[PDB]
């Protein structure tokens, strides 16, 4: 049901903004580097807590 | 939506004429009949020289 945004644990500390990509154990992590971005966070999170992105 | 977008050597904009024929050359002898304008340096380089080309 093509969703424009996810709900997905953070691997890291993600603030918002930030572009994600996959991280450890299918985490999502911060990145530098396109290609690997796969969408970006509207909300902030510690680690382990769900964080919304937007994917892009 | 894909993953990657593998360009191709024409989408890079200021790339220079030999600068796109080198990316697109497979083995170094390709390289060297690119670069080396001058039959008789290239044939040295080739390691392959005729009595013509010693002479030069």
């Amino acid at each position: 049901y093509p969703l424009a945004a996810w709900q997905v644990i953070a691997g890291s500390d993600i603030k918002v903004g930030d572009n994600l990509t996959t991280g450890k154990d299918g985490t999502a992590v911060p990145t530098d580097d396109p290609s690997t971005v796969f969408g970006y966070a509207v909300e902030e999170a510690q680690e382990g807590q769900l964080v919304t992105l937007v994917i892009s | 939506r894909s993953k990657e977008i593998s360009i191709e050597v024409e989408d890079i904009k200021d790339a220079g004429d030999t600068g796109k024929r080198l990316l697109k050359i497979n083995t170094p002898s390709g390289a060297r009949n690119i670069i080396i304008e001058n039959e008789d340096a290239k044939a040295l380089i080739n390691g392959e020289t005729t009595n013509t080309n010693k002479k030069n």
